[PDB]
């Protein structure tokens, strides 16, 4: 009830896929169809530009995550397959892991055991992966494309996968027969999952919805709708309290996980529908996130009264 | 293709 807009307070004027802060939102990250990984001073950006590292790559970037511990290390899944590690200091790549067969859509390096990371493949496979070792530490062969993979935040036992096959499938890392959960309820493939806390988890799908789920109960919670997303990877990013989401109307979206429709939304000649919203994040639990769009315009928004 | 979701 606080807020009912979100205002543009920096621009950095193609498609960005994923955009990242760093472990003390410090320095955020973008990656994606330029085959770049730049990185940017937030505070610089808030206060002005130009990337302070720019990391050339061999395929398109589809995601990207930070280590937690070693806060110059950072992830990247690209359309080759391949997951690797980087070193933002050097600009060298720590790790190639090369095992997946066909496109990685996504890497998400665990907060609880900070050396293990795990990715998800248009291969079928969910591959878990420690800095330590070359080989893969677990392998997790599945029926469907595996669009988006993420770390429990309390427990690196535990991932959400999301599938193209339309649910969610809760794994225990320690006994892979069976996931613990297979959430069902989306009408269409999974594209994002991130949780707001160690039972919360969110989900989007190009069926146009946002859904909450509370996995220690295993419960559907809450659908959230007002978007458009029929076709894109549009970006998903939750904290406590909200959940905010890219749209094909060249438009973000905030909602309160208590309210099933926008408590606010921004517009970022064409239509509205020939851009959308690629890749979105909030800083930590505040009201400030980054958001990018498919001409590659990045802009910090805050929510605001 | 880039940033298109897959299907089955």
């Amino acid at each position: 009830t606080r807020y009912s807009r979100l205002r543009v307070i920096a621009e950095i004027r193609n498609i960005v896929s994923s955009i990242e802060f760093d472990r003390d939102d410090e320095l955020f990250a973008t990656a994606g169809v330029s085959r770049c990984i730049k990185v940017f001073d937030f505070s610089s950006v808030v206060n002005e530009q130009c990337p302070i590292v720019e990391m050339s790559t061999r395929s398109k970037l589809s995601c990207l995550s930070w280590n937690k511990h070693e806060k110059n290390h950072i992830a990247s899944s690209d359309y080759e397959g391949i997951v690797t590690v980087w070193d933002v200091t050097t600009r060298q790549s720590l790790m190639e892991y090369e095992e997946h067969e066909k496109r990685a859509w996504s890497v998400d390096f665990s907060r609880t055991e900070p050396s293990m990371l795990v990715s998800g493949s248009d291969d079928c496979k969910v591959k878990v992966w420690c800095t330590r070792q070359e080989a893969s530490v677990i392998n997790i062969d599945m029926k469907a494309n595996i669009c988006c993979v993420k770390y429990n935040p309390g427990s690196s036992n535990y991932i959400a996968v999301g599938s193209a096959d339309h649910h969610i499938h809760y794994y225990d890392l320690r006994n892979i027969s069976q996931p613990l959960h297979v959430f069902s309820g989306h009408k269409k493939a999974v594209s994002y999952v991130k949780f707001l806390s160690n039972n919360e988890l969110a989900s989007a799908s190009t069926d146009s919805t946002l859904r909450l789920w509370d996995v220690k109960d295993n419960l559907p919670v809450r659908t959230f709708r007002g978007h458009t997303n029929e076709k894109n990877f549009v970006g998903l990013t939750v904290n406590s309290e909200y959940l905010a989401c890219g749209s094909e109307t060249n438009e973000v979206y905030v909602y309160h996980k208590e309210i099933t429709r926008p408590v606010t939304s921004h517009r970022f000649e064409e239509e509205a529908g020939s851009y959308f919203i690629s890749a979105v994040c909030w800083k930590s639990d505040s009201p400030t996130m980054l958001t990018a769009n498919s001409q590659g315009t990045i802009k910090v928004l805050v929510l605001a009264a | 293709g880039f940033g298109v979701v897959p299907s089955f």
